[PDB]
């Protein structure tokens, strides 16, 4: 109940902020402007390497997930068979950055 | 593809068919499952053409929705029954899920409309390795669970697959949508009788696999895409338009050739227990595709339509590609009849 | 000269002391005197319940001692 | 078809998770350990069609522990009656339910 | 056999290779001073 | 250092451990009265509830073994107030 | 009586976050051979102040924005996320005493791209959306080794609570055993945070320029508040203090000093260094911090093992 | 099915132990060693009989025995007690390393007098 | 059942309702399939949660990771179409009809 | 109500989905996935599941759903009537369910579900000195190494395949 | 072999770090002799309870008291 009201809390001194800093020079009087960037008639030209870079980040979140719950398992009993996997997920986590390496993966956002 | 990249990827395709096949927990056979499908995806853009993409695309949406429907069969039977074993389900619901997307994930009827679209957007080679390998780990799942299939869709399934089938293969003239719907075809007639003998599903399986690997390596030793050009393989090679007439042949269910051994077979375990409509209905139903194989071979080797000039050129060059397990093949599929009691050994 | 930013710094300082010694004062005052006591697994949980539920008053931090025994 | 390669080869691969009365990290017990040991050894060896028409009282009980239909529709007797006998009242709940009940340690 | 719906379908190519069917260009104004006109390829 | 400090804690960690191994005999006896006590007051509100519907025993179990079944919170909260079962079965998780 | 707590807990971020503001300018200043503002107030302790009345009475830019939400709701979630993150922090006793603070803390930091995203695309112009999708990619990398560096640390603690923390430090400090971590972890915060000499959006477009000068405020308050706190976290995380429980202001003072101490280090090194590239930082995360990054996690995991020295799970 | 079995309220009456969890911790370990038999057969009974019905008069024995302890603290230790008490009292976690001198008296204390 | 039960499978059903029926984009079926993903994550852990499967714990997890390495492939796939006709329309994947 | 408190987070939960199932935008079908995936975090941590609520936090909002913005944001270019009917429809069933199990307290569709609360089928004990979950959750390493290495062996064959395919070439 | 390692030391040193780190990692718990240490630490603690044995009548090993010699020891953990 007090990690709800916290939240509640933060939520609303946001929103009182956002609606503060919105609306209160509303109410004064000025004059409006005209419906009127390098690139306003161009469209967007798509990069595969901004694409290449987000799916790699994602990839390797996942296996950051695989590799997170060390803390407690390092606690066990089969210690061999715990540090050997251990090892082996981050030695295939080295492979997959090493083969994104040499096959010119990271190249321009490198 | 780099030759070793494309191996390791044909491999990571053999051991997730491999890991459905040999896991007795449910969450295996979901992970062997996305294993197949994601390292399949490759070898179906191999050629980098729209067609490829659309095609892929198109596998990618379907395989994605029988994986989850199978995935909430799943977690349904786990709710119903406290365990993972592999073995009969504890809840309909969970039955007719898991069915549903096993026939998604085979081509069944009317979940079929992929498997004439996405066959003819992929190169030959990785159509014969859908066709053929794709469809081992979901009969295997099929195999394993038939106490708690219901007799009622399976056999709705399988009539509907095989009328679609035959009425699809009458009309094509490109090679590819043609074993496309033999493929849906044969699925039908493996699946109208597991729940009687899957010996039989088992014996359907080995003989679909081997005559559709004759038939598309024929068709990559040819080159061939349309009936246009197995037309034309008359002039350059005519061993292979003998061969190719006696593969369409046996794949018609035509006797004394292999391919009357399943399906003869079938009959033989459904007058057993009193079903005598079905497959009189069915073996009605596979004549429209001893029709299209009819035409394929009024087509290729009981005529000679006419060739062009260029294919004197074509007289001076021996063929260089690897025709592997070509004549094994070919002798396998068609002369295996006298042979007919040894799938017992599949038993 | 290099000490006439320090007014600013003081500042900050004052304003992030603030929070911590508002919570430990907090703390030790609705918490009869005494530390929060820290629940991060199920039996501690049962411990609080218990001394709870043993009190008499429904608030685990008013002890029982030897003195409410026969 | 299912190629029993784990107990060809002595190996063991996924046998560990498929129930749940099997061994656990630290001896932890789930909630219905007894009713699906007995289910287990009642079923053991005897195949499915036997398995299936032999003990259903086990599986009844095993799936009443799962999913408890049965004591939450007993519940919800209880709660209606209840209700009911306090609109019309005739009950009144007693002290200890009420919440000065100065409870057991 | 072509009926009414299916009578502007088009042969596959013998190939399977469809026809194919930019660079970006940005203007720096000049808000010394200097007005940029920039042609990427990414 | 930190091996040092690693080492003391584990053998500080290990006589919590054993304190609180000494002391779970009494609790779990306190806990095995609480919750027959529980159970006892509740078939007693059963039987004077339910005298009235027909085709009604008090106190019938839902299973058919007559092995001793742990307790179902809403068995033992069934008719006490929300404060009670709000503490009982999310004080722990909502503890901070 | 909580949100009493609560309530010191918050006003306090927004009065550090502007005299942060006002120390960042003075402490900048004098190292550049000049002063920072002394006229408005003595010794301008009244700048933040006619900083913020100056920037609430301006009049709002109204932009031709394609969607509303997106731009009313990225201060929304900018500004919770910088407060919501601020409470499980042990100083030395946290306002929520939580099992897995770390990953809470590691969770909101993932999480609070989407004022980035949500303000890239709801303004009109796509140079800012270019912008805004550049900062996304170095914000979820440096996410990724923040994360690793993060999870060997702890293994090295053994447990997700923050307040064990201090338990694990009271011998000696854990910048001495995991120094490599520590350097890497801190230049990891700095490229979080879109500080220099890796922020990309100041040099040659921004993100939120679009914004009026009161969401651009709310924004600013965001990004020193998160700033503050990760130098809190650091100095919590390698740079623990001594804790006594029957005087917990000892503490307090303590790493309020040092945390102190480490944002003056931010901008110490915001007016000494020129700006990366987009592709050099890129080419400093992917290539040279990810391959020590696994090196050290590898060790790190071998090490408690060969030495007997594994953490208490509690 | 069946009608529970289920043991009336006066079988469920014994002479609680009304000390807090920090009382509790302070004496865990002499508790141990002092009352260790009836507590083991009591668990014993419980994991063998796998039924707290069956076990009451077992766990009534404990409710006994446990009494005795403290009253035995009560008689002859009680001032060092009191003080170790509140000083694991005092502390969130309730560490035993927080209170190493008070136990050091409360266990002089005890082992030259009991 | 719980009544958790029965919003989580409505869940899962709207989902699949609405990847069944495309409106016009890719993305939305994309994330139609990750919200069904989602549900049955939350379905598979509130059941295990529930039992006190210890062992079982481990499978959610899994149950993300593998699914969402399938999400990034989805994500490559529809950017090969935006690469062709410039957009994630599905009314430009129909050149296998003939 | 407060009782209810985890039916009302479900509640929430399926009207998200009825925000992305119409598909009105990709942006605010992310957005109402974002929204889905909070609650479904509270859910679990209603329940429990403190690691795998912060592995939802984690790793589907902050690690995937980034990812799908960041996509949907070089697609479908900036600037109906059946979102809105669709989304209305939905709404109008969802609370016909509400309103029928909070009347009868059973109803049925494909099973039997009951009317109570969440908290009746909650567990009376303890766990002791440890999270049962947690210790599952680590369990990955000692008990599951089939399972590791078919895991790592799929991550490594998708980042392969990944870069693999999107060449082009 | 040298000129290849200066070489590398030259241009990449952080690969080198890198490399000898996990090298050193991946051979050292095979040489410590502290990793038995660490087995029998996580095998001494009592996450769970001791159940008593019942008491057939020929049992020697078993202790009757935990105070009793009986049983394993601790004092190496007392020391290590």
């Amino acid at each position: 109940m007090n990690l709800m009201i916290t939240l509640l809390t933060n939520f609303t001194l946001a929103t009182l902020l956002v609606t503060i800093a919105f609306w209160l020079p509303q109410l004064n009087v000025y004059s409006e402007k005209t419906s009127p960037d390098p690139m306003g008639s161009a469209r967007l030209p798509f990069s595969m390497k901004f694409f290449l870079v987000a799916i790699t980040f994602l990839l390797f979140d996942l296996e950051i997930a695989l590799l997170l719950p060390l803390p407690w398992a390092s606690q066990t009993t089969n210690l061999n068979t715990m540090l050997t996997m251990a090892l082996l997920l981050i030695f295939l986590l080295a492979v997959s950055l090493a083969y994104e390496w040499t096959q010119k993966g990271l190249e321009w956002t490198e | 593809m780099n030759p070793i990249i494309l191996i390791i990827i044909l491999m990571t395709v053999m051991l997730g068919t491999i890991i459905v096949m040999i896991s007795t927990h449910w969450l295996l056979i979901w992970i062997g499952f996305e294993m197949n499908m994601l390292a399949i995806i490759p070898i179906m853009m191999k050629k980098h053409n729209p067609r490829a993409t659309e095609a892929s695309t198109k596998y990618f949406l379907t395989q994605s929705t029988a994986s989850m429907l199978l995935m909430m069969a799943i977690i349904i039977n786990l709710m119903f029954s406290g365990q993972w074993t592999v073995m009969k389900l504890f809840n309909p619901m969970a039955s007719m899920l898991m069915t549903m997307a096993l026939a998604m994930k085979l081509g069944m009827a009317p979940f079929h409309f992929w498997v004439p679209e996405v066959t003819q957007g992929i190169p030959l080679s990785s159509g014969l390795i859908l066709l053929t390998w794709q469809k081992l780990a979901p009969m295997s799942v099929l195999y394993q669970i038939l106490p708690s299939i219901n007799l009622d869709l399976i056999l709705t399934l399988s009539i509907l697959s095989i009328t679609i089938g035959g009425w699809g293969g009458l009309n094509q003239t490109q090679l590819r949508k043609i074993m496309a719907y033999s493929s849906i075809a044969h699925m039908g007639w493996m699946t109208a009788v597991l729940l009687y003998n899957p010996t039989m599903t088992l014996l359907n399986l080995i003989i679909y696999i081997i005559m559709t690997s004759t038939m598309f390596t024929l068709f990559m030793a040819n080159s061939t895409t349309t009936t246009l050009s197995l037309s034309h393989t008359w002039n350059k090679a005519p061993i292979m338009t003998i061969l190719v007439l006696i593969t369409l042949l046996s794949m018609g269910g035509l006797p004394p050739l292999s391919g009357f051994m399943p399906k003869w077979m079938i009959i033989q375990e459904m007058t057993k227990n009193d079903s005598i409509i079905l497959p009189t209905l069915m073996a009605i139903t596979a004549l429209l595709n001893l029709y299209f194989y009819m035409r394929l071979t009024y087509s290729t080797a009981l005529t000679m339509f006419p060739s062009t000039n260029n294919m004197k050129m074509k007289w001076q060059f021996p063929t260089t590609k690897r025709m592997t397990l070509l004549p094994t093949m070919t002798v396998l599929s068609t002369m295996l009849l006298p042979l007919t009691p040894i799938l017992s050994i599949l038993e | 000269m290099w000490f006439e930013v320090l007014p600013g710094i003081a500042v900050m300082g004052v304003c992030l002391f603030i929070p911590g010694m508002a919570t430990a004062r907090i703390h030790r005052f609705s918490n009869g005197g005494r530390e929060k006591r820290v629940a991060h697994y199920s039996y501690q949980w049962y411990l609080m319940e218990r001394d709870r539920r043993v009190s008499g008053v429904n608030r685990y931090y008013v002890s029982k001692g030897l003195e409410n025994i026969d | 078809p299912f190629f029993d390669v784990q107990k060809k080869l002595g190996v063991d691969l996924d046998h560990w998770m498929t129930i749940q009365s099997a061994e656990q990290p630290h001896r932890i017990p789930a909630r219905c350990h007894a009713f699906e040991k007995e289910w287990i050894e009642c079923a053991h060896g005897i195949g499915s069609i036997r398995a299936e028409k032999e003990c259903k009282i086990e599986f009844e009980d095993f799936r009443e522990c799962l999913l408890r239909q049965k004591t939450m529709k007993r519940l919800n007797a209880i709660k209606r009656q209840r209700d009911k006998l306090i609109k019309e009242g005739k009950y009144t709940p007693p002290p200890h339910h009420s919440g000065q009940e100065d409870l057991r340690p | 056999y072509p009926t009414k719906e299916t009578a502007h379908w088009k042969p596959p190519p013998w190939n399977d290779v469809d026809p194919p069917k930019s660079n970006l260009t940005l203007n720096f104004g000049p808000q010394g001073v200097l007005r940029l006109v920039m042609e990427l390829s990414g | 250092s930190m091996m040092r400090w690693n080492r003391e804690r584990r053998r500080l960690q290990i006589e919590d451990f054993e304190a609180r191994i000494a002391l779970m005999p009494l609790l779990q006896a306190e806990k095995d009265r609480r919750v027959l006590q529980m159970l006892r007051e509740n078939l007693e509100e059963e039987a004077t509830i339910m005298k009235d519907v027909p085709g009604w025993k008090v106190g019938e179990s839902v299973f058919h073994t007559t092995r001793w079944v742990t307790p179902m919170m809403g068995e033992l909260y069934g008719l006490r107030t929300g404060e009670e079962i709000l503490s009982s079965t999310y004080g722990f998780i909502w503890y901070t | 009586m909580f949100m009493i707590n609560v309530l010191t807990l918050i006003i306090p971020i927004l009065l550090a976050v502007a005299f942060l503001t006002l120390v960042e300018r003075k402490v900048l200043g004098y190292m550049q051979f000049r002063k920072g503002p002394n006229v408005v107030g003595p010794y301008g302790l009244l700048q933040p102040i006619a900083d913020a009345i100056k920037l609430f009475i301006k009049e709002p830019l109204r932009p031709a924005t394609s969607s509303i939400s997106m731009f009313i709701l990225a201060p929304i979630l900018a500004l919770t996320l910088a407060l919501t993150m601020w409470i499980p922090l042990p100083m030395p006793y946290p306002l929520i005493n939580m099992n897995l603070g770390v990953l809470f803390m590691l969770a909101m930091s993932s999480l609070a791209v989407y004022s980035i995203l949500w303000s890239g695309w709801a303004s009109n112009s796509k140079y800012a959306l270019i912008g805004a999708l550049r900062a996304v990619a170095q914000t979820i990398s440096y996410e990724v080794t923040l994360a690793i560096i993060l999870l060997s640390v702890l293994l090295m603690n053994g447990s997700f609570t923050l307040s064990t923390l201090i338990i694990t430090q009271e011998q000696v400090w854990l910048i001495f055993p995991a120094w490599p971590l520590a350097m890497m972890w801190f230049i990891s915060t700095l490229a979080e945070t879109n500080r220099a000499p890796f922020d990309l959006t100041e040099g040659e477009s921004g993100f939120n320029v679009e914004y009026a000068a009161g969401p651009f405020a709310l924004f600013f308050m965001a990004e020193y508040a998160n700033i503050i706190m990760m130098n809190i976290f650091t100095t919590t995380l390698f740079l623990g203090a001594f804790h006594n429980p029957y005087m917990p202001e000892l503490y307090t003072i303590n790493f309020t000093i040092k945390s102190l101490l480490l944002s003056i280090t931010f901008l110490w090194i915001r007016a000494s260094y020129p700006r990366f590239r987009y592709d050099q930082l890129m080419h400093l995360l992917w290539k040279n911090f990810l391959p020590l990054t696994l090196a050290l996690c590898m060790w790190h995991v071998s090490l408690p093992i060969l030495l007997s020295s594994i953490p208490p799970q509690t | 099915p069946g009608i529970v079995e289920l043991p009336s309220l006066e079988d469920l009456k014994v002479q609680e132990v009304k000390v807090s969890s920090s009382v509790l911790k302070a004496a865990a370990h002499h508790y141990g060693a002092q009352c260790d038999k009836p507590n083991k057969e009591f668990m014993l009974c419980r994991w063998e009989e796998k039924d707290p019905r069956r076990c009451l008069e077992e766990g009534k024995l404990v409710n006994q025995c446990a009494l005795e302890f403290f009253r035995q603290i009560k008689r002859h230790c009680a001032e060092p007690f009191t003080e170790y008490w509140t000083c694991i009292d005092y502390s969130g976690l309730q560490l035993f390393r927080r209170c190493r001198k008070e136990q050091a008296q409360f266990d002089k204390c005890v082992l030259d007098k009991l | 059942m719980s009544l958790v039960y029965m919003n989580i499978m409505m869940a899962f059903t709207v989902s699949l309702t609405g990847l069944l029926m495309y409106r016009s984009h890719l993305m939305s079926s994309l994330l139609c399939l990750e919200g069904m993903m989602l549900s049955l994550f939350i379905l598979a852990t509130l059941m295990i949660l529930n039992s006190h499967f210890t062992l079982a714990s481990m499978m959610p997890i899994i149950l993300l990771v593998f699914a969402a390495c399938e999400a990034a492939l989805g994500l490559s796939l529809l950017v090969m179409v935006s690469n062709t006709y410039g957009t994630d329309y599905v009314q430009n994947l129909n050149l296998l009809q003939c | 109500m407060m009782t209810y408190i985890v039916f009302i987070l479900s509640i929430i939960f399926v009207m998200g989905f009825v925000g992305f199932s119409s598909k009105p935008s990709p942006i605010y079908g992310g957005l109402g996935l974002i929204v889905s995936g909070g609650v479904g975090c509270g859910i679990v941590l209603n329940f429990g599941g403190s690691f795998l609520g912060l592995m939802v936090f984690l790793i589907y909002l902050g690690g995937m759903m980034v990812v799908f913005g960041y996509t949907t944001a070089m697609a479908t270019e900036q600037y109906n009537k059946v979102v809105l009917g669709t989304f209305i429809t939905g709404l109008l069933m969802e609370f016909l369910m509400v309103y029928y199990v909070l009347k009868d307290k059973e109803v049925e569709i494909v099973f039997k579900f009951n009317g109570m609360g969440d908290w009746v089928i909650y567990d009376t004990g303890d766990s002791g000195f440890f999270s049962e979950e947690a210790m599952g959750i680590a369990a990955l390493y000692s008990y599951g190494t089939w399972l590791v290495i078919v895991t790592g062996w799929s991550l490594l064959i998708g980042v392969v395949v990944i870069m693999e395919i999107t060449r082009g070439n | 072999v040298a000129a290849f390692l200066k070489n590398v030391w030259a241009k990449e040193p952080v690969l080198v770090a890198s490399f000898a780190i996990a090298g050193l990692a991946v051979i050292l718990p095979t040489l410590s002799p502290y990793t038995k240490y660490s087995l029998m630490i996580n095998r001494a603690t009592p996450y769970n309870y001791p159940v008593p044995l019942r008491d057939d009548g020929n049992m020697p090993d078993v202790p009757s008291h935990p105070q009793d010699p009986q049983g394993p020891s601790l004092e190496w953990l007392k020391r290590l």
